[PDB]
């Protein structure tokens, strides 16, 4: 057939994208393994050189809905999956490529989880996204002999 | 005498490439710790399940070995023959001698006086390891020339044979013997056995390790 | 003294089809005729990972604001430079936090948990910050700032001794705190085994999972390109199905084995959860449950998992 | 339509016409792994097959010569097109796509049978031939 | 249910086509995928109810302890009957479970004052029976 297709997934006959290597072998070595007989490199059989055969790339698709009684507008996230190997406001998360959802810059509690600290809430016409608040921020009056009495009250159940 | 081998005959099962992993094999593997037969420079030793040769000389005194049932005529047999030249493998009804050898003028070649039937014919200190195997008529010669700084002893350490020449001509190799060099102007035998062997390789491919 | 508990697992997702046929038609149109066991599988992968951020949230989130200590820290007698954040460190941390950190393929994928390790420190941070400064006021409405040492006079008077006690001898409890704090630094770094373990057994099933990969099951090979690219279709699926067999019984083997250790670590959480409202939100009278003495107070710190 | 755009998608793997809030898990995305390339190197020959095949003579059952016919391109697809020998009987492989099937060695066992022993020679089957004469294995991977 | 009409590797899903259109010694071939098929199924189901009864059974678990300890108690235990100080608990029924209406004490309105530890009296030192000593500026207090 043809030469060479380095960095493409592709079906050879010495799958998998061609990337390349640089280590070594002893004067016979025919293809590569590792673990688990998992083909993750190969004594090149024409150039004699190594080669890395990393898997096809992959990864599940999740769909983010505000919910269809609130509207039929979608973020879907790519996970694990560099955002820019997916076939508007495309965001990179450690989870994976959201598409359909504009990144703010607030920080709100927690809606739609996305992960890595990342949620998703339809906030602000749109699918927004932000990492999440922990909580409010409460101050103290510290010093080393001053203390702090209640002089109301209240009963909750 | 006899001798102790520690950790040698470790060759590669074979070929593909692997990084630093501890992939336990199971081959004719000679068992770590043996008793390995201390010639001196012989006799027509058996071959049964695969020799292992560790050869520790400087000068060329292991001119080759002959291989084969009757080790005759009748019957093929391998001869693998090393001159000042080169190698020269030929299995073909032969007529061995009692005593296979060749002389050093350089008047040499007494091994057999016949060459009938010739089916293969090739043409082209330092301790050497050679295992030798026919499965299944492939003879799969494995080799480790590793230099030592000894004279004709045994040392200590690790070596993994890389797979040399495999002949496809089946023949039935249940004996053999060796070509030496003698003189006008020391090896060891062992026997490799069904062995699981863990065998620890380097992330360039290399058996540095074994269990 | 100190206390190790793991409250989070790896989220794990298969892609059944991908596990089994490895991107294959032939493969796929067998699988259909097995109906929805791919189906059940994913839903109660799903089912487990949800509970692992569930259990994070229980056990960490139970403060609504974010507590700081004051700038000046002066608190009669108790040193505690070893178990606040530190500016200079990664993510935030506190000394004794570090040491615990440094100390401990095909349709196969890793989900991150919703929570990062910063934030968890955060979490830490503030419960910390709210403890050595009000007491547990916070834990109960509002963070009522109480001096330090009337805080100990009162933990003191909870386990049945007099304040003067600890007003006469503050300089040496002081010292034998500081001291004891001095020596978990040593202790650890010479611990964590229950967290290496729950670490452990995820792996070894994943590599279990993995290395099931190239069994026969009574097949002629363990690739589909071997039985599409060395045989007629007709007699491929009496070879395909056989691999189909397999590999849909290991799936099941290796999901319904982490749903049960799902159900461990899920108590091992809720037991964190309690333990965080009895130990370091209040004082337990409970003998031998935060701790081997007299409960006085409790501090949580950080683990991978 | 399941196919429209992801809310149906979700929808259909929901079997509802109602989702309430939260994230779902809807398909996946795999890379396309096309352009199927041979690196393999070309043998660029022919194996004798009519040489080893019909000849002059052939041998006995008790002498079968074993002929060791490869390093060639062996075209089965002549062998199958030209349909001249009426049992192909292929055991462990598959005979139509034998030409581009690429083995390391292969045999050709040369020899003679009734057409009453023809059956007898079988994987498994033994007899007068395949227990007397010629014994053909169960772990057979090659054409009759 | 729905797995009652799946094939796994068979030619239909019913019993009555598989006697049906094909013939007894035949019919144990196919009779037998669907046995497997729907054995794995039920064991898996059967597998699945274990794994769910074991999680209801601790939840009735805390259900109990709770109702020791909050309807016929007092709790001093921290968030254990309600967040604040616990005073009482109500059980009310629900269909698979029970519900708590638990009712709490939470302080309010706080006022900052000076304290210390002790006074210093006559060349004595006085500490609080069961309160703090404040200031309203000037005078010293007790207060609870």
């Amino acid at each position: 057939s043809t030469n060479l297709v380095k960095n493409k997934c592709v079906n050879f006959n010495f799958t998998g994208v061609l990337t390349e290597s640089n280590k070594k072998f002893l004067p016979f070595q025919q293809f590569g393994r590792d673990i688990a007989d998992t083909t993750d490199a190969v004594r090149d059989p024409q150039t004699l050189e190594i080669l890395d055969i990393t898997p096809c790339s992959f990864g599940g698709v999740s769909v983010i809905t505000p919910g269809t009684n609130t509207s039929n507008q979608v973020a879907v996230l790519y996970q694990d999956v560099n955002c820019t190997e997916v076939p508007s406001n495309v965001f990179q998360t450690r989870a994976g490529c959201l598409i359909g959802a504009e990144h703010v810059n607030n920080s709100y509690e927690c809606d739609i989880p996305i992960g890595a600290g990342i949620c998703a809430s339809y906030q602000t016409q749109s699918i927004i996204a932000y990492t999440m608040s922990l909580g409010a921020e409460n101050s103290v009056a510290y010093s080393n002999n001053s203390i702090a009495i209640p002089t109301n009250f209240t009963i909750s159940v | 005498a006899y001798t102790n081998s520690f950790t040698r005959g470790v060759y590669y099962p074979d070929k593909v490439f692997r990084s630093s992993v501890l992939h336990s094999t199971q081959d004719l593997f000679l068992p770590f710790f043996s008793n390995v037969t201390w010639f001196h420079a012989n006799p027509v030793l058996p071959f049964n399940d695969g020799v292992y040769f560790a050869s520790t000389e400087k000068s060329n005194i292991i001119r080759g070995w002959i291989f084969g049932t009757t080790l005759d005529s009748k019957t093929q047999s391998l001869l693998i023959v090393n001159n000042a030249t080169n190698v020269v493998i030929k299995v073909c009804e032969f007529q061995f001698c009692n005593d296979p050898f060749l002389g050093v003028m350089e008047s040499e070649f007494r091994v057999y006086s016949s060459a009938n039937n010739c089916t293969f014919e090739y043409v082209s200190k330092n301790l050497r390891e050679f295992v030798f195997k026919n499965i299944d008529g492939y003879f799969k010669i494995y080799s480790k020339h590793t230099p030592i700084n000894l004279v004709r002893d045994l040392p200590q350490g690790f070596s993994a044979l890389e797979p040399l020449v495999d002949l496809p001509i089946g023949i039935n190799i249940t004996r053999f013997q060796t070509l030496l060099a003698l003189h006008r102007s020391a090896y060891y035998v062992g026997y490799l056995q069904p062995r699981t062997f863990l065998l620890k390789y380097n992330e360039n491919g290399t058996i540095t390790d074994a269990v | 003294t100190t206390e190790i508990l793991p409250v989070s697992m790896t989220k794990t997702s298969v892609d059944c089809t991908m596990y089994i046929c490895g991107d294959s038609t032939e493969c796929s149109n067998l699988l259909l005729q097995y109906g929805s066991f791919c189906t059940q599988l994913n839903r109660a992968l799903t089912g487990i990972a949800v509970e692992q951020d569930k259990n994070t949230q229980e056990v960490f989130a139970q403060v609504k604001q974010i507590y700081k200590t004051p700038p000046i820290k002066d608190f009669g007698g108790f040193n505690f430079s070893q178990i606040l954040p530190d500016p200079s460190k990664p993510s935030k941390r506190s000394p004794i936090e570090d040491l615990l950190f440094n100390k401990v393929f095909n349709g196969l994928t890793v989900l991150p948990p919703l929570l990062t390790d910063e934030m968890i420190a955060q979490y830490t941070s503030a419960l910390l910050a709210g403890t050595i400064t009000s007491g547990w006021t916070f834990g109960a409405g509002p963070a009522l700032q109480i001096p330090f040492p009337m805080q100990m006079a009162y933990r003191f008077n909870g386990i049945g001794v007099t304040q003067n006690v600890l007003y006469e001898n503050q300089k040496l409890i002081a010292n034998q705190f500081n001291s004891a704090i001095g020596k978990i630094q040593d202790s650890l770094s010479s611990a964590l085994g229950k967290l290496q373990d729950v670490v452990n057994q995820n792996a070894q099933a994943l590599n279990t999972l993995v290395k099931q990969l190239s069994s026969n099951f009574g097949a002629i090979s363990s690739v589909l390109n071997d039985i599409l690219s060395r045989l007629d279709p007709p007699e491929a699926e009496v070879q395909i199905d056989r691999l189909i067999t397999g590999r849909l019984q290991s799936l099941q083997t290796y999901v319904t084995q982490q749903l049960i250790r799902a159900a461990e670590i899920r108590a091992s959480a809720n037991l964190a959860a309690t333990k965080m409202s009895e130990c370091v939100l209040g004082q337990s009278k409970r003998v031998d449950f935060c701790g081997k003495g007299y409960h006085l107070m409790s501090f949580p710190q950080s683990a991978p998992h | 339509d399941c196919a429209l755009d992801p809310l149906s998608e979700t929808k259909c793997t929901l079997k509802s016409f109602t989702v309430e809030k939260g994230i779902y898990q809807t398909s996946n995305f795999r890379v396309q792994p096309t352009e199927s390339i041979v690196r393999f190197p070309n043998i660029t020959n022919l194996c004798p097959f009519g040489e080893v095949f019909n000849a002059t003579r052939f041998a006995s059952v008790y002498a079968w010569n074993r002929k060791r016919i490869s390093n060639c391109v062996a075209d089965y697809s002549v062998l199958y097109n030209s349909a001249s020998f009426s049992t192909f009987k292929c055991y462990g492989v598959s005979p139509t796509k034998l030409n581009d099937l690429c083995f390391t060695n292969v045999y050709a066992d040369s020899f003679v049978i009734r057409g009453d022993e023809v059956r007898q020679i079988a994987p498994g089957q033994t007899g007068k031939i395949a227990d007397y004469n010629y014994k053909l294995p169960d772990d057979f991977t090659g054409c009759v | 249910v729905k797995q009652l009409s799946s094939n796994f590797g068979a030619i239909s899903s019913v019993l009555n086509d598989i006697l049906s259109r094909l013939d007894p010694p035949e019919a144990e071939v196919q009779i037998d995928r669907l046995i497997t098929g729907r054995l794995q199924s039920l064991q898996t189901y059967v597998t699945q109810q274990l794994i769910r009864a074991a999680e209801i059974r601790a939840s009735a678990n805390l259900a109990a302890t709770k109702m020791s300890e909050c309807v016929l108690g007092q709790s001093k235990r921290v968030d254990f009957c309600g967040k604040g100080y616990h005073l009482m608990s109500f059980p009310q029924s629900a269909p698979h479970g029970v519900v708590f209406l638990h009712v709490t004490y939470v302080p309010a309105q706080e006022k900052n004052f000076t304290t210390a530890p002790a006074i210093c009296h006559d060349g004595k030192a006085h500490f609080p029976r069961e309160g703090v000593f404040v200031s309203n500026g000037t005078h010293w207090f007790v207060t609870q």
